[PDB]
């Protein structure tokens, strides 16, 4: 009963900057809340009666909330303030919880060093063999990733995990994977992997064909 | 106080759990608490509250069957509880209170899977020499075939400042699986000692594993 909705669901935003994202509902409702996780650990305290402010909330914020569209709106953007947000509602019967708006920094757009690494010793000793791409401290998000056994575009089998915003370095990586036997690897050659980034749309890739 | 939940919890699908939440010997009865889940990129589902005082249940329709929940008048503890889940279940649950406020717990994460405590098989990554046209090249430790979190790298133990990215774990056939990657000058490794600290608290392993090229 009552879904919310967040606006833009991710959003990239340098600092200074105003920005302003937003719930909206199934319902006339009464007052709106918004909290904040920061990844992994749970939401804090954030914003409660449509524009009442918990304390330690820096001042950059304001509750918007008309009866059934509701803004949430940072004035100057800093660091911190870099998270991600949702909204409840309290008075639904069962009380439920927005989409989940994700902030984070716009940067200067950076490109990726692009590792990959042959399967080990080891591995073959075991058959089902593996092979990464690691492509490291590079922004904005925008990524088509992709491999290319024999050139062959290949759909399944890899395995993607990706860290947020480095605290220090203030961009992404993703480890990707790749996998068989032996066999049906013995199978196709040019084992290679390309990724693609919104700067550098003429495409830059690390290849590989040993023996 | 601030909320009170346990360590971190793990389960065979089909079965049951009991997870607290503790709190003061006082501010106890008198406060509306909730339960909630949110699984790794999750949203917010919000299951039902409970009453101390009374004692009175509220779930959300579509866990009344899943879902129970109690307490314990005494031991200032509000035990929600779950049976018969599935690796989709799999999540982490918070209980918490407050009027307008919130202020709630280290909220707490649950494991439907079906295998044990599997040691880690423990591989290193080193390029096509040079493959990576690079002043500084790329290194790390492939840690596949495990199931009990977590896992932990250091490389040459903690020795290792920066440019060491390690990643989430990728569980997947019920087995966690991560990779993490540390980077160096073509001053370094190419002759330096660099072992990789790979760990585990489980097998209780320190796999510490060195790295050099030549496959």
């Amino acid at each position: 009963q009552i879904v919310l909705t967040q606006s833009p669901a991710i959003m990239s935003a340098s600092p200074g900057e105003k920005v302003t994202m937003t719930c909206s509902a199934s319902s006339s409702v009464s007052y709106m809340h918004w909290y904040q996780q920061k990844s992994g650990t749970s939401p804090k305290r954030w914003i409660y009666d449509t524009s009442k402010l918990a304390s330690g909330v820096p001042a950059r914020f304001s509750g918007s909330g008309s009866g059934t569209s509701y803004s949430l709106t940072i004035s100057s953007m800093e660091a911190e303030d870099a998270a991600t947000y949702y909204c409840q509602q309290w008075s639904s019967n069962p009380p439920t919880f927005g989409g989940g708006t994700k902030l984070e920094l716009k940067r200067a757009d950076a490109a990726p060093t692009v590792s990959i690494f042959p399967p080990s010793s080891e591995q073959l000793t075991s058959g089902g063999a593996s092979v990464v791409c690691f492509l490291n401290n590079f922004y904005p998000k925008d990524i088509n990733v992709k491999w290319k056994i024999d050139g062959s575009e290949r759909q399944n089998g890899v395995l993607n995990s990706w860290t947020d915003q480095d605290s220090k370095d203030s961009t992404y990586s993703m480890s990707s994977t790749l996998t068989l036997t032996k066999d049906e690897y013995e199978r196709h050659n040019s084992y290679t992997c390309e990724a693609t980034h919104k700067t550098s749309t003429s495409p830059i890739v690390k290849s590989f064909n040993r023996n | 106080v601030q909320l009170q939940q346990p360590g971190a919890e793990l389960v065979k699908p089909g079965a049951s759990v009991k997870l607290s939440c503790k709190a003061s010997g006082y501010t106890f009865t008198s406060y509306w608490m909730h339960w909630v889940k949110q699984r790794p990129g999750q949203g917010l589902e919000w299951i039902g509250m409970i009453h101390p005082h009374s004692g009175s249940t509220n779930y959300n329709e579509k866990f009344k069957s899943k879902a129970t929940l109690t307490v314990d008048k005494s031991s200032s503890t509000a035990y929600m509880q779950l049976s018969s889940l599935t690796s989709e279940d799999s999540a982490v649950y918070y209980c918490a209170r407050g009027a307008d406020v919130a202020y709630w717990g280290q909220g707490t994460l649950v494991t439907v899977s079906a295998a044990k405590t599997t040691p880690p098989s423990v591989y290193p990554l080193a390029p096509g020499s040079a493959a990576q046209t690079n002043s500084m090249v790329t290194l790390g430790c492939l840690v596949k075939g495990y199931f009990p979190e977590p896992v932990t790298v250091t490389w040459n133990s903690g020795s290792l400042s920066s440019g060491v990215h390690t990643f989430p774990a990728v569980l997947q056939s019920d087995l966690y699986t991560l990779s993490s990657s540390v980077t160096v000058p073509s001053s370094t490794w190419p002759s330096e000692t660099v072992t990789c600290n790979v760990a585990h608290p489980a097998s209780s392993t320190k796999v510490d594993k060195k790295i050099v090229p030549r496959d």
